[PDB]
């Protein structure tokens, strides 16, 4: 028995001798039904467990569990079950299931996407729909088509200008029973050899799931600084092999990037592993800045007409960041002076 | 549930006792109807002494179970004699000699696994087993306890072993009241706490104190009490809980900000008030609105021109319970792999509180830079760059302010984009700023028209500290030459 | 004072007594009727030569305690005999001897500890003896 298949040596396997070999994945579905039709066997012959409780149900709610998970999520059933009883003809029912549903190995983590999903999103102008169109039309591409397996995509831009948001808002709403993210600041310390070890075993989890997703972040500090150019061989290399790597026979991938120095990336052979790139702009307009303050729902009208008689006259060029954070910091005035305030800082820029 | 003297855990209890301890208590015959098997362990994390063993112990005699025995982890490991497996043996021996004796009602036995961090390296295969293998003891329990929990490897946290987990973080302010009438409860039965104690006032005055520092707030009373009474029907007082009032670990100490604030800030100019104004306006930022969980800022200017008291002073208005300073002079002759922890232990640290602020100074000497050749340490940029953008967890805060006196040298290094916003400090520009800084020091004098007689006609270029320091020495000459001689070393610049 | 020997310590050996042994002079009744645990270690540092272990002694006397025995550092460091826990375990001996056998009368026993070469940036079983299941009430370490 091993998890490693690959570092047997082949000593053992000439035929002879350990003649045999097998796999024993994930179960689908139908797996999953008869596991947890197997583990509630006894409480229905005694009839403890309650008539409204359908199995059917569990078996597709419960996407990438492993076998034991599926015991554990039953023994903390009825152990709610007992605790509610005892108060701090008993009857395991569908609330105390659906409130101990454990957490996955393989499945989806809410707190990740919690932390990089601060504020959602603001439509504030074309870039934004265009953008979110084609991320929805990458995830069809990949659910549905059967000639391409593999998918990438590289979102880029200016310093500030709001893509990590956007690389999780397209990644969370594709409903991928597997979803992950690789990230810089989980590695402070580390050395080159713990990296690439890092990133392979991360990837190495994507390849045993029907369906899957990677968020690779912040391109540019896994590797540089312009002093001299300064970086590591180690990682780049690691990371263009496994951008063409293809998983096995009938499984699916997609690898969204993101990086805000693009010429760096041309300039080091990078910008031929990527299927396609994506630009997302700053706002350029006074319309789309009156867009956005509307949208965001702090100034009144008469505060906006104030603003708006001098702000349309001139052009602008700032990232949305800079406005949430400029906009939050002028709201500590008093009631009187917001508007100046306000004004003065996005003249200073 | 009062008499274990535990407070501020009550959600934590209440859980561990649900998932964990439910099914111990039903009448047999309906668990062995249903036929589940028993939780087999359990894991508690938290920063040092908030009181993880007392509750360990007394969820122990809760149950009405033998009494525990303890064991230590660097204790078990660095045994090689061939003892590395009898130990192990023999902790459990007890156990499953009982489980033959009688059978599978034998009671239960606990074991407490103190350090458990240290077997876990990033021994474990003989104890991995014993907890669960082909045989397997029903009667046990094991409890692990640790404060470093990112280290502990996957393989102690897959179901059917150690499944479940708690935090146990510093007691807010419920938390911390409830402690105090915890263990003032005896001399109050016995009528010597003296009436003008109020609890109330200590549970608000006592910021970020952990669980032992107020027991050892309410001894050092008591002792000051006694002495007090032999003179070197006693009653503790307030005046004895005031005096009394111990360091504590994630708090504030008054010794640092006193060294990095010398001499305190004179209004000389309208750029003062500026800077002031925009440090409070941040302030309130960080404390009020939850779309901004982490703000920076970042003051520079010339040479001598006055960073490192302002930022001191913008720190300390602020009064954020958890104030720390990160200088570049606590680390002399380290080699950069220990810069690195100490900076990361530092701010580790800052995210176990619900307010903070940590202050970063004189960046350009933690980087080692020298420009004859460029050189410069890697290691220490990059470990700093990630830790700029890094987002506390869920429901805190953080406000990081900087300081450097080369601004361009940094720009060309990419890390103007880190930091949120920026300002400037300038020096004095005009010979008004001069007279302003000269009259509200209160040094000089009739002198005053002589000075400006002179110091009126040009312009000057000074820094502030520069200022102080001519104003200081010549003070010395005789009192007849003094105006002379200031006029002369400053005309010199 | 004065038979001490003792001059320009007037401050530091004030709050000393003060701080850990107020508690062991007054009236054991009280003491008891307040419940309150005894000090269980002290540090002193300075430069060379300055009068420290001349105040442990003197404070042993002080109390009228059983005279104390000292140990080293680096001498007790490079002992890996197996004995860098049998030399740990006897030099409590007579205490824990005195303590399951007259409880709460024993007579408090010292030890004087070059504490510094130990915590290196053997303590956790020096650290265990003076609190770990087992909690002596009648020990105190100077280092
Ligand atoms: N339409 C939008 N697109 C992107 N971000 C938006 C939008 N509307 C509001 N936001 C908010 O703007 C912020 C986006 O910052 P983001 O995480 O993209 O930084 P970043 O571009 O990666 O920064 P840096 O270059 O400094 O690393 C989030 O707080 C997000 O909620
Ligand atoms: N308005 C003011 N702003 C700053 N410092 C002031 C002001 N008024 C008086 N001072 C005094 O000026 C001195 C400031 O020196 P400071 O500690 O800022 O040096 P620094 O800028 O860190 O030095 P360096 O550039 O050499 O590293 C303090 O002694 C402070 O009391
Ligand atoms: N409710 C409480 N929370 C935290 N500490 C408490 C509480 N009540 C009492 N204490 C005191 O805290 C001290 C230290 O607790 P300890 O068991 O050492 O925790 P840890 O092992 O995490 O340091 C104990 O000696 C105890 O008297
Ligand atoms: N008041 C005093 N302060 C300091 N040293 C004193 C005082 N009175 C006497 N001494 C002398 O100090 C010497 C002992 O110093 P010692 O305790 O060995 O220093 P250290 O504690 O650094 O080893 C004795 O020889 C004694 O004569």
């Amino acid at each position: 028995m091993t998890n490693r298949p690959d570092l047997i040596d082949e000593a053992l396997l000439r035929p002879g001798r350990l003649e045999v070999k097998m796999e024993i994945g994930l179960p689908d579905e139908k797996g999953r039904l008869q596991i947890l039709h197997i583990h509630t066997a006894r409480m229905r012959g005694h009839q403890l467990l309650s008539a409204d409780v359908d199995i059917k149900e569990l078996a597709v709610e419960t996407k990438n569990f492993s076998g034991a998970e599926l015991e554990g999520l039953v023994r903390a059933a009825q152990s709610t079950a007992m605790n509610r009883h005892i108060k701090a003809s008993l009857q395991v029912t569908r609330g105390d299931f659906l409130a101990s549903l454990i957490k996955p190995a393989f499945g989806t983590n809410q707190e990740d996407y919690a932390s990089y999903i601060m504020n959602g999103i603001i439509k504030w102008g074309d870039p934004v729909t265009r953008v979110l169109d084609d991320g929805e039309l990458l995830v069809q591409q990949t659910k549905n088509s059967d000639r391409t397996p593999l998918v990438s995509v590289l979102l880029e831009g200016p310093p500030h200008s709001g893509k990590t948001a956007l690389a999780a808002k397209i990644a969370e709403e594709s409903n991928f029973p597997f979803i992950k993210i690789c990230s810089p600041d989980k590695m402070i310390g580390f050395s080159e050899t713990a990296k690439c070890q890092a990133m392979k075993k991360i990837f190495d989890d994507a390849y045993k799931s029907q369906l899957s997703c990677v968020v690779v972040d912040d391109i540019e500090r896994l590797l540089y600084v312009p002093i001299g150019p300064r970086f590591s061989n180690l990682v780049l290399q690691a990371l263009l092999v496994l951008l063409k790597k293809a998983p096995p026979q009938g499984r699916k991938l997609l690898i969204i990037g993101t990086t805000s120095r693009k010429d760096v990336l041309q300039e080091m052979e990078m910008l031929n592993a990527f299927s396609t790139t994506i630009h997302v702009p700053n706002i350029a307009t006074g319309e789309q800045l009156l867009e956005a303050l509307e949208l965001l729902g702090n100034f009144k009208d008469k505060e906006r007409t104030t603003i708006a008689q001098q702000v349309k006259g001139k052009k602008v060029w700032i990232g949305i960041k800079k406005l949430l954070m400029l906009i939050e910091m002028s709201l500590q005035m008093d009631p009187e002076y917001r508007v100046r305030k306000f004004l003065a800082l996005l003249r200073e820029e | 549930f009062e008499k274990m003297g535990i407070g501020g855990l009550d959600k934590e209890f209440s859980d561990i006792f649900r998932r964990a301890f439910a099914s111990r208590v039903f009448p047999p015959e309906i668990v062995e109807q249903m036929g589940c098997k028993h939780v087999k362990g359990i894991l508690l994390y938290g920063p040092p002494g908030c009181g993880k063993t007392l509750l360990a112990r007394q969820i122990g005699k809760m149950l009405n179970a033998r009494e525990p025995k303890v064991v230590n982890g660097p204790e078990i490991l660095n045994k090689y004699v061939g003892e590395s497996e009898a130990n192990i043996r023999k902790l459990f021996a007890d156990a499953e000699e009982e489980q033959r004796r009688l059978g599978a009602n034998s009671g239960l036995h606990i074991i407490i696994f103190d350090e458990i961090d240290a077997i876990c390296k990033q021994v474990v295969n003989q104890l991995l087993s014993k907890i669960d293998g082909v045989e397997q003891l029903n009667n046990i329990l094991v409890i692990g306890m640790t404060n470093r929990p990112d280290l502990i490897d996957e393989a102690l946290l897959r179901p059917g072993r150690l499944e479940v987990k708690m935090e146990i973080g510093l007691p807010d302010e419920k938390g911390r009241l409830q402690i105090l009438h915890i263990h003032t409860a005896r001399m109050r039965g016995h009528q010597l706490l003296s009436a003008d104690v109020d609890i109330k006032e200590l549970a608000v005055e006592t910021k970020n104190f952990s669980g032992a520092e107020l027991e050892g707030l309410v001894r050092a009373a008591q002792s000051t009490a006694m002495n007090r009474h032999i003179k070197a029907s006693l009653q503790v007082t307030r005046g004895d809980f005031l005096a009394s009032l111990i360091k504590p670990a994630f708090g504030t100490n008054q010794e640092d900000y006193a060294s990095y604030i010398m001499n305190g800030i004179i209004k000389w100019g309208d750029p003062v008030t500026r800077v002031l104004d925009d440090g409070e306006l941040l302030v309130q930022q960080t404390k009020n609105s939850d779309r901004t969980p982490l703000v920076s800022v970042l003051l520079e200017g010339p040479p001598h021109s006055g960073k490192t008291a302002l930022a001191a002073k913008i720190a300390e208005e602020s009064n954020f319970p958890f104030i720390k300073i990160c200088s570049p002079d606590k680390m002399i002759g380290f080699s950069e792999t220990a810069k690195c922890q100490a900076m990361k232990k530092i701010f580790d640290d800052a995210y176990k509180s619900q307010l903070s602020c940590v202050v970063v100074d004189d960046i350009e000497r933690l980087l080692d830079y020298v420009p004859i050749g460029p050189r410069f340490s890697n290691l220490v940029l990059q470990a700093l760059l990630v830790l700029l953008k890094k987002a506390p967890p869920q429901g805190r805060k953080l406000l990081i302010i900087g300081t450097t006196s080369r601004k361009d040298v940094l720009q060309e290094m990419e890390m103007l984009n880190a930091f949120s916003t920026t300002i400037h400090v300038p020096n004095i520009a005009t010979g008004e700023q001069l007279l302003e800084a000269l009259e509200l020091l209160g040094n000089f004098k009739k002198e005053r028209t002589t000075i400006a007689q002179q110091v009126k006609g040009k312009k000057v270029w000074i820094g502030i500290k520069k200022l102080l320091m001519l104003i200081e020495m010549s003070l010395q000459m005789d009192p007849e030459y003094r105006v002379r001689k200031f006029l002369a070393l400053l005309r010199e610049e």
